[PDB]
């Protein structure tokens, strides 16, 4: 029920550029749809980071910005710290199953 | 500022109904603008999300598990009660209760999750 | 000096020495260091 | 650090001025052993009237949190324009 598809595992130096991908089918999320991204500490509840493809809530560093292009949508990380290493999800909503879904989840490990 | 406690038996016996229960405080489920739901996550694999549900009765609700969760609120006691049917050994994992899909403004597609329970690690043994 | 940052080019050619030789010879770099003064006297020290 | 500058029976090693002419300028050293004048004596030595221009700084295991031998070590750098001299330690990653 993996319609997102999402990168298993990504990896970079302290300080460095990362970038995380998601993208899902035709027929399914479309243009319109928009893709939000959530952050997974091992052991505790995911926390929003980035909604509306472009815009983040109070608290939320600047350094996560994320861009959505027609279906395909990513994130860019800059001044990669120590703390950054967690499990990532991409989500968004599928108008064939007229329900949400999530990505399978990206592992960002720090070198 | 808005908080989420979820419980729920965190062993059931395979085969029977399944229920848990969260309760929101400083704040109200009463409220009409948002909605509320519920998402789980098995161990080593990705979110999934389980069905959400209106104050007045009117439910959200996967197509994949259609026949075996039935999802219930109460304004009364603040509490979101979710039950789950038929589980087997398929369905360990770990239950949230979520607020989400705004309704006066955002439309279904824009719909972003928002607040998240601590979480009830749930397995199925015998 | 360009811009401070003096750079010093150097390469020994073995022709003999006994004129000035006529055959083509580059220059590598050797040091380039920021020394961020301005020079515009050079004087040669000698041995003993 | 109180396991390098305290040790049994005292240790009296640190000196402080605390009596000078006038303020310091900033970044000025002023090593110097001249008897603060009081009134208009010209004396030169120690006891009244005549006070000694630095005192010690008599550290000691057991003391109060504001008494404690405290290691300070404070960096001053030169942003200006100006060749490059030193800087920190660029990140570097793998091949692939
Ligand atoms: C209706 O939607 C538009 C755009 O989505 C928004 O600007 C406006 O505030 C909304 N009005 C109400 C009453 O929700």
């Amino acid at each position: 029920q993996s319609v997102l598809t999402q990168p298993p595992s990504v990896s970079g130096a302290p300080g460095q550029r990362v970038t995380i991908s998601c993208t899902g089918s035709s027929p399914n999320i479309g243009a319109r749809n928009d893709v939000h991204w959530y952050q997974q500490l091992p052991g505790a509840a995911p926390k929003l980071l980035i909604y509306g493809n472009s815009n983040r809530p109070s608290g939320v560093p600047d350094r996560f910005s994320g861009s959505k292009s027609g279906t395909s949508a990513s994130l860019a990380i800059t001044g990669l710290q120590a703390e950054d290493e967690a499990e990532y999800y991409c989500q968004s909503y599928d108008s064939s199953l007229s329900g949400w879904v999530f990505g399978g989840g990206t592992k960002l490990t720090v070198l | 500022q808005l908080q989420l406690q979820e419980s729920g038996p965190g062993l059931v016996k395979p085969s029977e109904t399944l229920s848990l229960t969260c309760t929101v405080s400083n704040g109200s489920i009463s409220s009409s603008t948002f909605y509320w739901g519920w998402v789980r996550q098995p161990p080593g694999r990705g979110l999934e999300w389980i069905g959400s549900i209106y104050y007045s009765g009117s439910t959200y609700q996967n197509p994949s598990l259609k026949s075996r969760a039935i999802i219930s609120v109460d304004t009364s006691k603040n509490q979101l009660s979710l039950k789950l049917t038929s589980v087997t050994a398929a369905d360990t994992a770990v239950y949230y209760c979520a607020r989400h899909w705004d309704v006066v403004v955002l439309a279904a597609a824009r719909s972003w999750f928002d607040t998240w329970g601590q979480g009830t690690l749930v397995t199925v043994s015998s | 000096n360009i811009d401070g940052y003096f750079k010093i080019y150097s390469k020994h050619t073995p022709i003999i020495g006994r004129d000035f030789p006529q055959g083509f010879s580059a220059l590598e770099p050797l040091v380039d260091l920021p020394i961020g003064i301005n020079i515009t006297r050079f004087q040669t020290l000698l041995a003993l | 650090s109180n396991k390098l500058d305290s040790k049994h029976s005292g240790n009296y090693d640190y000196w402080y001025r605390l009596f000078r002419k006038s303020k310091l300028k900033p970044f000025e050293r002023d090593i110097s052993t001249e008897i603060y004048q009081a009134g208009n004596k010209p004396c030169k030595g120690k006891g009244p009237n005549c006070y000694f221009p630095l005192q010690s700084y008599g550290f000691r295991p057991t003391y109060g949190v504001g008494h404690q031998p405290y290691r300070v070590v404070v960096l001053s750098f030169e942003l200006l324009h100006a060749p490059a001299t030193v800087c920190g330690p660029k990140k570097s990653t793998n091949l692939v």
